[PDB]
């Protein structure tokens, strides 16, 4: 079955360069004309790159012209794509897409490229407690703040994912440099503290790991 | 090259109703226009491609239409999993897209939950000290949060974030950071914050002091 699937984005300084991948599977891979189309983070679509489906023809828009590369390894069932001179306005999620036909039918999930001078940073993680009972009847919320990692992203859980339903965990907002997220749960009152109720935090680009638990007096 | 303005950025729309999206091209396009459907963690789903012929396995709640250089877009029966951003596409020369459509759904209004929390030991420790206020599951998604220090207003130093529509119940969640310097957070005694929102005519206050425990 029709599979694309990206890889290789990351996270790349001002002026500096990348090469992403997309791998096919489940057709004839060297006889499709094939693109990459990027998200931008305000959620615009972008046609970035087109290549026909023996590698002889190829189109870029005036944007990324003489910055971007698409390529093609036909035997290896793979697209590339070869950036160089990367500006901020570059940062987006990249799609593989396979075009058969004049628009889009199908596509890859994606793979993220984040153009910055800021440096790699793990997160700080701190308890989000009520304390003095100052407010707790029936259900009561405990939260976990992340800060100060660079770059996105964090993966937030609660009690190593037993606790699921009563989660919000909020898009992070960068400051200057760097991240800030934060994250609630709601527990019923008589299972806390009670039971425990801990927020786990994986950073991949530093490769942490951090549990906090929430201890019941933050005041 | 060849522009697509796509007319509604944003919308909000009950179950059971109709929406519609306008997607107007710089020049004749010849009925070469597609729509997607963009979710999420997904790739864009095709929904119509020629103007108007549905992909196969697209609900027929779904329809466009349009000619020469104007375009519609239309769901009919408005169902939950409809949320979504959604792209109309030209491809009679080169490729370009709308800037697109978020469409979110109607609720009966709801009001936050309010929530503060005092700054952690171990941020303290650090030299740092947020205060965190949670607004959650409340609807419309337009909402206001006011930190006070000691009773005046303060704006710098803090971050708001806000989610989108909850898949589960059609609310909203937001919240809301102030972070000080820890010398700066003991010059001071009460830290409030203030949801103002249509379900009530007075605001949730609520508040800490460093004042026990």
């Amino acid at each position: 079955e029709v599979q694309l699937v990206e890889s290789g984005g990351g996270l790349v300084k001002p002026g500096g360069s990348l090469k992403l991948s997309c791998t096919a599977s489940g057709f004839a891979f060297s006889d499709y004309d094939m693109s990459w189309v990027r998200q931008t983070p305000e959620k615009r679509l972008e046609w970035v790159a087109f290549i026909s489906n023996g590698g002889y023809s190829t189109y870029y828009p005036d944007t990324v012209k003489g910055r971007f590369t698409i390529s093609r390894d036909n035997a290896e069932n793979t697209l590339y794509l070869q950036m160089s001179s990367l500006k901020s306005e570059d940062t987006a999620i990249y799609y593989c897409a396979r075009q058969g036909l004049r628009y889009f039918d199908y596509w890859g999930l994606g793979t993220t490229l984040t153009v910055s001078s800021a440096k790699t940073t793990p997160p700080s993680v701190y308890p989000l407690a009520p304390g003095s009972a100052a407010q707790t009847n029936s259900m009561v919320t405990l939260g976990c703040l992340v800060k100060g990692y660079f770059p996105e992203p964090v993966t937030v859980t609660w009690n190593s994912g037993s606790l699921s339903s009563g989660v919000h965990t909020f898009p992070a907002v960068l400051q200057s440099d760097l991240y800030t997220l934060s994250s609630s749960v709601t527990v019923p009152s008589s299972t806390w503290p009670s039971e425990t109720v801990t927020c786990n935090v994986a950073h991949p680009a530093s490769s942490t790991k951090v549990d906090k638990k929430i201890v019941p007096r933050d005041c | 090259d060849i522009q697509m303005t796509q007319s509604p950025s944003s919308l909000s729309a009950s179950l059971g109703g109709r929406v519609t999206i306008t997607c107007k091209a710089s020049q004749d396009i010849n009925k070469y226009l597609a729509w997607y459907q963009h979710k999420p963690g997904k790739g864009p789903r095709l929904l119509i491609h020629y103007t108007s012929t549905l992909q196969p396995g697209i609900p027929s709640r779904f329809s466009g239409s349009g000619s020469g250089r104007d375009y519609s877009f239309s769901i009919s029966n408005l169902e939950p999993e409809d949320v979504a951003t959604y792209y109309c596409l030209q491809y009679d020369s080169l490729l370009s897209f709308g800037a697109g459509t978020k469409l979110e759904l109607k609720r009966a209004d709801a009001a936050p939950t309010v929530s503060i929390f005092p700054p952690s030991s171990e941020q303290l420790t650090s030299g740092g000290a947020s205060v965190v206020c949670f607004l959650n599951n409340f609807y419309p998604k337009d909402i206001n949060v006011k930190w006070k220090i000691d009773g005046s207003e303060r704006q710098n130093g803090v971050l708001n974030s806000w989610t989108d529509q909850d898949s589960k119940d059609s609310t909203y969640s937001m919240s809301s950071t102030l972070t000080l310097t820890k010398d700066e957070y003991e010059r001071h005694n009460s830290y409030t914050c203030e949801a103002t929102h249509k379900t009530s005519t007075s605001p949730i206050v609520k508040s800490f002091n460093r004042n026990e425990c």
